[PDB]
């Protein structure tokens, strides 16, 4: 009971975690009681990594006799959704493994292996994350129990692409820790299954070999080293080459292994030679504007930059290739581009000069642009215009991935236009979707899924990396609004998945947070200021910038709502992000206390309100400000901000209703005695029936009233049980 | 000759490839035994060219592949090949073994059965084909031309497997023989045979080679019949315990027998942990019930097993 009281103060110390583990292991009646309390504590944003840390680092000796319960805690904690509990359940397993007896470490590995094989979605991801971290913490002990980890291999058929990558990463890392150059238990058998997987007709089982084999080779890449790796990689390319599904995968799995691990420039320059030739061969043709063959469409070479010479060689072969496949490889175009793109980049220090013509390329395509005049001319033609728009969209989706990092200002110009062509392409893509319904499977896959319409097309896009977000550095215009939103929307979808996808998840969270502070703040601070001046001073201009205004206030919010800012270390990251929000005026002190930085930021964001176009943009601003306060008057400021949202004039759906409840919830919660704000709604709540069944301080109707009253009541009851 | 086959992998199928094949016929042994020894990667693409120059839509290509395959199997297990080369060879075999016609597949898998009789393989690496071989047979339900005909792909598959149960399994390779049945889909009758035969061989192994063998038997049962797998393992040690209790009343033995049982147990408790039906099959098997049984049911070993199972959370209460 002494522990549950302090849940009203979130700062209670580490000794509380140690004591809860002791109480848990005492008797079965305390078990179920503790267990719920521990879950309600973790969902209270309390008992975080930080506390479990100091609890274990100091107290491990005391906790050595509590082990089997600690492991029983891990279990029943692991078995819930809401990863927060699963994480803490995993942090138990790990801190166990860390300081503890062998027999304890034998079961930990076993318990984790099980969660992997028979577990659920999250359970398996989290279990394989800890099993990785265990090798980092203690490898030599990790390898002694490896016999259990191998058992995982037998369950491979049930796993995802992410985890197959995760599982081989572990087994091969163990195999090479034992001895370099030799072959032992793990090495051989994981070579065995890799063979038996590649040789299946069914793609599901090739997926296992293709990923597992490229991962091995990837790890053993750090004369006998290169020949082993090479023979392993060629055995993959011979199995994967017959099906355009498989070969595109192998090219993406190869594109992974090159950008992640740091290999020998001599091993990199070996497998690199084939890639440049293979690519020009399959996809690259000269500028004859008349391609060979009969296509009942006006096939031209479409949308180069035209700053690239009209008289000249290079054009991509898309249509003639995609047409021949349909009637009787062109799906490997994007995958091969990424691979080649990373091969040159890694052998050149990042100079793409040799490939730079690829960003200037047109493609051989029928006009995809409108289907508007051509509407209601369909069947084969409508499935062809959809995927041709699609395939191209992915090309220029991958090309922006290549050249976003390049130095030269002309090279940044060449990307910025691919950004507009990426914008127009995406409008043209959804033109064909709302038109050709439900009969439209794609010709490619995404994130390996399992075996299209509006909702799904989002997922069939390729992956933009965060380096692409460095395009955000430039300004706006009366990089325009259309391209800004395009980036801002990808960012928000990324920061939802991280701080609240493959290449994303395959780099550490910290990196993504560190970069997103630079990449955004002293950019958006400039971008935001342009949006405000605009909303202070047309059909699409409004619609688009009012959206960019949201995506900004959604992104900024997602950064400071980062639940990892509670940790000591992240204070430096926070100090930066907070002081980068510190300039309306200059910085008189370099080291200025966190408390002022909070309010300097807050005030800076508080005036932004009056420019906000929609009821939403007022909400996400509130939520942003509110996440700054949690870092550290301002409570009342928020009220007036929520007051205004329900007050001034604004230009049927649950959206509007839901955001109201979010505002009224913030309004009544942060203000002074609530009776005052409640009477206002009680006195001017009357005008509804009495005028023309709107009000002074409006947004009150049949449907808008019930929303008020719920928040009205609940808050009164909250203050009633308060005293 | 090598390069001239590299040109054929360039221009066109059939006439280019298959013309140069019919001209040789002499020997494929001396070339592969060596051209592997200079650079093993000269053999890798050697197979790719010769194999696509001998499809299954042409008998002269088919009947040649059969001789090719035979020659790729022998060497893998005969000479000492850098595993890198030996693997690559088998990988491509498994790769291209898909479209072999009914007649040839049976002939292929029957040469393994003949090799199983007496061979020093040094490599079960030959046996990696058997799993894919039999599953290819399972894909064709129509009579094949062999013998008297009147047999489907599944039946030959069944009859092929029955022959494998009858022949002597070499003491060295029975780990790999068994792990080969692990990659194949079985009928409930076929399973009890693979399991029972493997069991039948138990008392013919040195004790310490049993524990890893049990684990291999345990991973078969997941798709297979648990009761028998458990029944054999338990009753094998039950009879083995009796002999040890008889020497004690009439140190030397204790270090091996009781250590092995401690390894065997720890394996099947971890198997029950990954697979529950194996645990529920163990309990339903050991249920005392009628009182004549609990005398014949539980023994030192099966009890040590249950106590050890107490570690798993679910079965804890049921066991007690």
């Amino acid at each position: 009971k002494a522990i549950e009281r302090i849940e009203s103060a979130a700062e209670h110390k580490s000794l509380d975690v140690v004591m809860l583990l002791i109480i848990y292991s005492t008797s079965t009646q305390t078990k179920k009681g503790v267990e719920k309390l521990l879950r309600n504590k973790i969902q209270s944003d309390c008992i975080q990594e930080q506390l479990l840390d100091s609890a274990f680092s100091t107290h491990y000796l005391v906790l050595k006799d509590i082990c089997p319960s600690i492991l029983l805690l891990a279990q029943t904690l692991f078995h819930s959704q809401d990863q927060r509990i699963i994480l803490f359940g995993s942090l138990l397993y790990k801190y166990a493994f860390k300081f503890f007896d062998t027999y304890c470490q034998q079961e930990v590995v076993g318990a984790l292996v099980t969660h992997v094989c028979s577990g659920t979605e999250a359970e398996v991801d989290t279990a394989l994350d800890v099993l990785l971290e265990l090798i980092v913490l203690n490898a030599s002990a990790m390898r002694l129990n490896a016999a259990f980890v191998k058992g995982i291999l037998d369950y491979l058929e049930n796993m995802s692409p992410q985890q197959i990558r995760k599982i081989f990463c572990i087994l091969s890392t163990l195999a090479f820790s034992q001895q370099p150059g030799t072959s032992n238990h793990i090495q051989d058998d994981m070579h065995l299954v890799i063979r038996k997987q590649l040789s299946s007709t069914v793609f599901k089982y090739k997926l296992i070999g293709i990923i597992g084999a490229v991962t091995m080779a990837g790890i053993m890449a750090e004369s006998e080293q290169r020949t082993q790796v090479t023979s392993l990689l060629q055995l993959v390319h011979s199995c994967t080459e017959h099906s355009p599904w498989a070969s595109s995968l192998y090219y993406d799995e190869f594109a992974n292994l090159i950008q992640e691990r740091k290999l020998a420039p001599k091993t990199l320059e070996w497998v690199g030679q084939t890639i440049f030739n293979d690519f020009q061969d399959a996809f690259v043709v000269d500028f004859c504007a008349a391609p060979e063959g009969d296509f009942p469409f006006p096939v031209k070479a479409l949308y180069g930059l035209e700053e690239y010479s009209t008289q000249d060689g290079i054009v991509i072969n898309l249509l003639p290739l995609f047409y021949q496949e349909c009637a009787k490889s062109s799906l490997c175009l994007a995958s091969h581009f990424r691979l080649l793109r990373l091969c040159v980049a890694r052998q050149h220090d990042g100079n793409l000069d040799e490939i730079d013509g690829l960003l200037d390329c047109p493609l051989f395509l029928p006009d995809l642009e409108p289907g508007e005049k051509l509407e209601s001319m369909s069947a084969k033609d409508r499935s062809l215009m959809c995927s041709l728009t699609f395939l191209t969209f992915n090309w220029f989706r991958e090309v922006v991935n290549a050249f976003c990092q390049q130095t030269s200002p002309e090279m940044k110009g060449k990307v910025l236009s691919r950004l507009k062509d990426l914008v127009e392409l995406q409008g043209i893509l959804e033109k064909y979707l709302a038109v050709i319904p439900d009969y439209v499977p794609p010709f490619a896959s995404v994130d390996l899924d399992t075996l299209v319409s509006l909702q799904n097309y989002r997922a069939f896009f390729r992956e933009l990396d965060i380096e692409v977000f460095s395009i955000l550095h430039s300004g706006l215009v009366t990089l325009g609004p259309a391209e800004l939103l395009f980036l801002l929307e990808d960012l928000s979808q990324k920061l939802e998945n991280m701080l609240t996808f493959s290449h994303l998840h395959q780099r550490s969270v910290q990196d993504i947070v560190h970069c997103v502070v630079q990449l955004l703040t002293p950019m958006c601070n400039h971008l935001e200021n342009i949006h405000n001046f605009f909303q202070c001073l047309t059909a699409q201009e409004q619609h688009t910038m009012a959206c960019c205004y949201q995506k900004l206030l959604q992104v900024l919010h997602a950064l400071f709502a980062w639940k990892g800012f509670t940790h000591q270390s992240k204070h430096r990251l926070l100090h930066s992000a907070l002081e980068v929000l510190s300039n309306r005026l200059k910085q008189m002190e370099q080291d200025q206390p966190l408390e002022e930085l909070v309010s300097q930021s807050f005030s800076y964001l508080q005036n932004f309100h009056h420019s906000v176009p929609s009821f939403q943009c007022g909400l996400y601003l509130l939520r942003l400000l509110m996440a700054l306060l949690e870092k550290s008057q301002k409570k009342e400021k928020l009220a007036s901000l929520a007051k205004q949202l329900l007050c001034r004039a604004w230009p049927k759906n649950p959206t509007f209703n839901d955001h109201l409840h979010d505002v009224l919830y913030i309004y009544l919660e942060h203000t002074d005695n609530v009776l005052k704000a409640i009477e206002e709604i009680t006195g001017v709540g009357v005008p509804e029936l009495v005028s023309a069944p709107s009000s002074t301080f409006p947004t009150l109707t049949r449907h808008t009233f019930v929303i008020f009253f719920r928040v009205m009541m609940a808050e009164l009851e909250k203050t009633v049980k308060g005293l | 000759m090598d390069l001239k086959i590299l040109s054929l992998a360039t221009d066109k199928t059939t006439d280019k490839l298959q013309e140069f094949l019919q001209t040789l016929k002499d020997d494929d042994l001396a070339s592969l035994l060596q051209n592997q020894a200079v650079k093993g990667r000269a053999v890798g693409t050697l197979l790719r060219a010769v194999l696509k120059g001998s499809p299954c839509s042409e008998e002269d290509g088919a009947l040649r592949r059969y001789k090719i395959y035979s020659c790729c199997i022998q060497l893998v297990e005969s000479g000492d090949l850098q595993q890198d080369v030996a693997s690559e060879i088998i990988g491509l075999l498994m790769l291209e073994v898909h479209h072999f016609p009914g007649p040839l597949l049976v002939d292929l898998a029957s040469d393994f059965v003949g090799a199983v009789r007496e061979d020093r393989l040094v490599n079960g690496k030959s046996l990696e084909l058997l799993p894919i071989i039999l599953t290819a047979l399972a894909t064709k339900k129509e009579v094949l031309a062999c013998g008297k005909g009147d047999l489907n792909g599944e039946e030959y598959k069944r009859q092929l497997i029955d022959t494998l149960c009858s022949v002597r399994w070499p003491q060295r390779y029975m780990i790999q023989l068994t792990s080969v049945f692990k990659d194949v889909c079985l009928t409930p009758e076929e399973m009890n045979l693979v399991v029972a035969k493997v069991l039948t061989m138990f008392s013919k192994l040195n004790l310490q080679e049993i524990p890893p063998l049990v684990y291999q038997l345990l991973v078969l049962s997941s798709k297979g019949s648990r009761r028998s797998v458990l029944d054999g393992i338990i009753a094998f040690f039950r009879e083995l315990d009796k002999q040890h209790r008889e020497e004690q009343s009439s140190t030397a033995p204790a270090d091996e027998l009781y250590h092995v049982e401690g390894t065997v147990i720890l394996h099947i408790v971890f198997a029950i942990k990954l697979d529950c039906e194996l645990g529920r099959e163990l309990l339903k098997h050991l249920k005392a019930g009628q009182q004549g049984d609990p005398s014949k049911c539980l023994c030192p070993f099966s009890i040590a097993l249950l106590l050890s199972l107490t570690r798993i959370q679910r079965f804890e209460e049921q066991v007690f």
